[PDB]
């Protein structure tokens, strides 16, 4: 919203850690998502959210950390501080991981 | 692409925020990018530091890693140990080209592994061996990084 998804669907600005400002992605590697994914919290349980960038690979990520599995789900967290959950990815799509917007910070 | 080259790599041997959720489930590897030579080089990262094994190691642990940094605590003596016998485990396990590094590593002790010791180790194995001064972790990294480029870029061509 405004200078935040351009007129391609992508991020304008690079995603960061919203606790440590870590950079999760570079600017234009990712397409805005409104599916709707449930995220525990990241603290003490969760969140629908519908905002999310979609990433195709996760080498395109360019700090991230991966959860065990979680059944078939590993859940995205900082790669510096390891706060999260910060993004989800279901094992059965191998090229679908998503980075809410919530959980993130953007420069 | 993204980058001009991945590698997976180990980092293993005994040695704040906080967010539980992720305590309970645990961190499986991370992805982490670098800059050498103006090259983007992705890094898959499992770490197993702090960690102790209940199960017993197979092939299938070190199968696909194109580096391992081995650390231990300058100031723990059963630390150091513990890195010579990995050493040995990855001399049986893991493929003979794996690059290989040890980290004498650490603020807040006393010295109780000295560095010829370390040195001493690295020389018995022919693998590399940096004590973490400005210089750390990160460089040390950097470093293992550095010589998997070298080989790799002449395997290329
Ligand atoms: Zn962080």
């Amino acid at each position: 919203q405004g200078h935040m998804v351009s007129a391609e669907g992508r991020n304008r600005k690079a995603v960061l850690c919203q606790r440590c400002g870590s950079r999760v992605l570079q600017p234009g590697t990712a397409l805005f998502s409104r599916r709707q994914l449930f995220l525990p919290s990241m603290r003490k349980d969760g969140d629908l959210l519908q905002e999310h960038w979609l990433v195709e690979d996760m080498f395109i990520f360019e700090n991230v950390g991966f959860t065990k599995d979680v059944g078939n789900i590993k859940f995205l967290v900082c790669a510096d501080c390891e706060i999260g959950p910060i993004g989800w990815h279901c094992l059965d799509d191998k090229n679908s991981f998503y980075v809410a917007l919530e959980r993130v910070s953007h420069e | 692409k993204t980058y001009d080259y991945l590698f997976k790599l180990l980092l293993i041997g005994d040695s704040a925020f906080n967010s539980t959720f992720i305590s309970t489930i645990g961190i499986d590897f991370k992805i982490r990018t670098i800059e050498l030579d103006g090259k983007r080089i992705k890094l898959q990262i499992w770490d197993t530091a702090g960690q102790e094994r209940f199960r017993t190691i197979t092939t299938a642990y070190y199968r696909g890693a194109m580096g391992i940094m081995l650390v231990y605590d300058i100031t723990n003596e059963k630390s150091f140990d513990n890195i010579r016998n990995w050493i040995r485990n990855i001399e049986e396990h893991a493929s003979a080209d794996v690059e290989k590094m040890i980290l004498g590593n650490k603020d807040v002790d006393k010295r109780q592994v000295s560095k010829e010791r370390g040195e001493k180790l690295a020389l018995d194995y022919g693998i590399k061996f940096m004590e973490t001064a400005n210089i750390n972790v990160e460089n040390a990294f950097f470093t293992l990084a550095r010589d998997i480029k070298a080989k790799m870029d002449k395997n290329w061509k």
